[PDB]
């Protein structure tokens, strides 16, 4: 992913301030309550019948952060995003057969997320940013697939 | 395909924006413009920089379809028929760009309206936009 | 959303289907298990092996659901309300998967009525496949 | 991609028998009336308001037939896709910017003119190996955007 000085910036000083133990919760939280399907793959989790249930619940909240975290590690390795995803692709792709449309849609949730977080300071060229962070993330997941 | 729920959850959230709906329109255009540089193809004829009073005008007009929406949800196909004309026969604009536009409304609801986006309400909202961008898209005629 | 000739299209071409709307069915789902792998998923509990009785008559409960969609075609969210528990609340059923299920049955309708396949045909078949896969894998209730 | 000897064979067998003067020609055909929206890239061919003009039209003719020629090429270069399609996927991705759904749908439409064409040989076990090849063709088409 290329981003240029002022975006790598920006992105950088925004993601320093993420609060590590909600954001990635809220986003896999909303990717279940938005796209109900996506609850298919997560059975282990327990009660996820209501958007309460979802955000409440631990397991949503402990994996939310593992899934933050690897957003964080694509960050660290934006010139070789293909080979940092390696192992996560294989697992999401040939093990899981996680359609790589959902990929897409937990960026976008992200993103949706961060707006939230950050409000006012979230700002449209800020936006534009994460969505190249979050669509070469998504593409890598993507990659075992292609 | 909406839920009774849903159709609520949209009333109120689409009722708080109010006054600032034309606000949330041209802002939720920047943020597409910016974010997907492709959708600018369909525009060619604006001036796209920032402030600029056509993304201003034309932000209201979105906002204004979508208050009409929201006004007829159970009658989307017969109340949007000239914004589906224009969409889908006119401009033959494609799917992918709606998304890309609901997304970036969604974004500019979450950052201006932190206490009505909550999650029950994002699902509503994004439900009725992929609605709306079905109606909008299809050549029913 | 669905003109009022595609709703005619999908009556003929469906009319033409007939007394063998089971096996046409039963096709779709083999070309579906063979094609797409991955939606195997879905029916661990299934014989999948070629001519399976199980597949067979799987086939029949599709297409006679498919003959009841085109029956309420202006009534579809009501008239599979039971269908759509089953996909959207119970299953859960990833909607890429009913865009394989569509595919395949297009391809079964243009493999065996060719003289009815034709182009106005296949669009109006195929708005009319997504109709029902909205439906089917929506939370309305 | 990786075709079985069985399907190579099947695959091959079948391909030898297209018509190449029809098949590209329907094919395009069939993508510019199921998805309205793909007429925006053809604005060159003129008259493309009904079935009856978009089949008849000869520019839909002659570029459906480079169409075909293209996955003719996809088929004899199955172990090198990527490479083969280089400059067909940076005209695609970088100068016509064409969203990659769009790749995946044109594959489908061309099995779905291969059935209309082959009838009952067109087998389940026929399509699954031609669904293979218009994946990978897809996937080559769309490379340049990874
Ligand atoms: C594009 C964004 C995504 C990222 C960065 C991501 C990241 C991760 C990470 C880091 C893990 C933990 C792997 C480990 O422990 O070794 C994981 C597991 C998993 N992911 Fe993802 N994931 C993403 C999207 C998805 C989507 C869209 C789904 C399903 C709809 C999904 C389903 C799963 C499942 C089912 C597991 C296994 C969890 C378990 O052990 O029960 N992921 N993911
Ligand atoms: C929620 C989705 C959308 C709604 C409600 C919407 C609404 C509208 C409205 C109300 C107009 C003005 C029609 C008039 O003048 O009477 C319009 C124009 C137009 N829309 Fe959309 N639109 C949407 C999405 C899109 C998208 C995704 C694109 C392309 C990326 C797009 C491209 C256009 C263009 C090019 C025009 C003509 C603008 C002009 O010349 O003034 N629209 N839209
Ligand atoms: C046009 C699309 C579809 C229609 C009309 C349809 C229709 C049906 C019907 C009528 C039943 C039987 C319900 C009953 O017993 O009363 C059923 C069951 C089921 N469907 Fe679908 N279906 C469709 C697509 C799908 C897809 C795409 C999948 C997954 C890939 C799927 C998975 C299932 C499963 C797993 C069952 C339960 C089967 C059993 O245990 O007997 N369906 N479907
Ligand atoms: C995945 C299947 C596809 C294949 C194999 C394919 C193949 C080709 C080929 C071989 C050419 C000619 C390039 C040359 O001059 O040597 C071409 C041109 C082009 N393709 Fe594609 N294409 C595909 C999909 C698409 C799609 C989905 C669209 C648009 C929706 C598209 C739009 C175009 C356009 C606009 C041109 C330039 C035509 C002109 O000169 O006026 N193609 N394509
Ligand atoms: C009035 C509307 O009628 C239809 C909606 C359809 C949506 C489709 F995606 C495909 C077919 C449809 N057919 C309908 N008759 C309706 N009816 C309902 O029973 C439930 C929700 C609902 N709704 C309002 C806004 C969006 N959905
Ligand atoms: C009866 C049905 O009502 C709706 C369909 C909707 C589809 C959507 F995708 C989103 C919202 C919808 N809202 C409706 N009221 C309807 N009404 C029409 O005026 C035209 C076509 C049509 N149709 C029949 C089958 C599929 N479409």
């Amino acid at each position: 992913v290329h981003l240029t000085p002022e975006e790598k910036s920006a992105v950088t000083a925004l993601w320093g301030k993420v609060n590590v133990d909600e954001v990635g919760g809220e986003a896999l939280g909303r990717l279940l309550v938005v796209y109900p399907w996506t609850q298919r793959f997560f059975e282990s989790f327990g009660d996820l019948s209501t958007p309460d249930a979802v955000m409440g619940n631990p397991k949503v909240k402990a994996h939310g952060k593992k899934v933050l975290g690897a957003f964080s590690d694509g960050l660290a390795h934006l010139d070789n995003l293909k080979g940092t995803f390696a192992t996560l692709s294989e697992l999401h792709c040939d093990k899981l057969h996680v359609d790589p449309e959902n990929f897409r849609l937990l960026g976008n949730v992200l993103v949706c997320v961060l707006a939230h977080h950050f409000g006012k300071e979230f700002t449209p060229p800020v936006q534009a940013a994460y969505q190249k962070v979050v669509a070469g993330v998504a593409n890598a997941l993507a990659h075992k697939y292609h | 395909v909406l839920s009774p729920a849903d159709k609520t959850n949209v009333k109120a959230a689409w009722g708080k924006v109010g006054a600032h709906a034309g606000e949330y329109g041209a802002e939720a255009l920047e943020r597409m413009f910016l974010s997907f540089p492709t959708t600018k193809t369909y525009f060619p004829h604006f001036d796209l920089s920032h402030g600029s009073a056509q993304v201003k005008g034309h932000g209201k007009k979105v906002a204004d379809a979508l208050t009409n929406a929201v006004a007829h949800v159970d009658d989307m196909p017969n109340a949007l028929s000239a914004l589906s004309d224009l969409h889908a026969h006119k401009l033959r604009v494609d799917p992918v760009n709606f998304k890309l536009l609901s997304h970036c409304l969604l974004v500019t609801l979450a950052a201006h309206l932190p206490a009505e986006f909550t999650p029950a309400v994002h699902a509503s909202l994004d439900k009725f936009l992929a609605s709306v961008s079905t109606v909008l898209t299809s050549k029913y005629r």
